[PDB]
């Protein structure tokens, strides 16, 4: 039985495509966020029942995928992004994304959560602003469209 | 009450349209909100609308 919950800061993401598993640099994010689901309802009133309406279910929703890094100059990834922005060329990806903790039993790096991503595109894409006052990180951020994701249990 | 339409403190009317609407149910079925639209035309008889046309003339 649990007693303590796990920490945030140790993840990874893995994109299922094109050859871009084996390169290191694309699976170094500074965030990952966006993975929720909701439910769309409608309501309806029956007359005479004064206590409580009806809820109907509709549809199910998703939410965008959203990735920043700090930016690299030349990337596989963003050619790919940049191939179906400017030539209306897509072609969908799978991704992975993971939640990671130590195991031992002598310890080891291993997964604790995964979820699979399905049929992943490229939305948005856009760099922070440059300023010459300020101390700061050029930032390069992504967002991704998909169709729903899943466990791996 | 004291509210006057002319030279008169009434209408002589019949019914013409009328449409009712329920909204709102007990539960055993019988209403409890009605909203009613009524349309009326105005009535007055031979003899009287010759008198209130008090024609002059030559005659």
């Amino acid at each position: 039985i649990r007693t303590y919950p796990p920490v945030s800061f140790f993840f990874e993401v893995v994109f299922q495509g094109e050859n871009l598993d084996k390169d290191v640099v694309e699976t170094r994010f500074q965030s990952v966020t966006g993975l929720s689901v909701d439910m769309q309802t409608e309501t309806l009133k029956e007359g005479g029942e004064n206590r409580f309406e009806h809820i109907l279910p509709v549809r199910t929703k998703y939410d965008p995928l959203v990735l920043k890094r700090g930016l690299v100059n030349d990337s596989q990834m963003v050619k790919w992004c940049m191939d179906a922005i400017l030539n209306f060329d897509i072609r969908p990806m799978n991704l992975l994304v993971r939640l990671l903790h130590i195991e031992r039993s002598s310890s080891t790096i291993a997964p604790l959560m995964t979820w699979k991503v399905i049929n992943a595109w490229p939305k948005k894409w856009s760099v922070s602003e440059f300023n010459a006052e300020q101390n700061s990180i050029a930032v390069e951020s992504l967002e991704l469209n998909y169709s729903y994701f899943e466990t791996l249990k | 009450g004291d509210f006057s339409f002319g030279e008169k403190n009434g209408f002589d009317c019949l019914l013409t349209d009328l449409q009712i609407n329920y909204t709102l149910f007990d539960q055993t079925g019988k209403p409890l909100r009605a909203k009613l639209s009524t349309t009326f035309t105005s009535y007055v008889e031979q003899n009287r609308r010759v008198r209130e046309e008090g024609k002059q003339s030559p005659d």
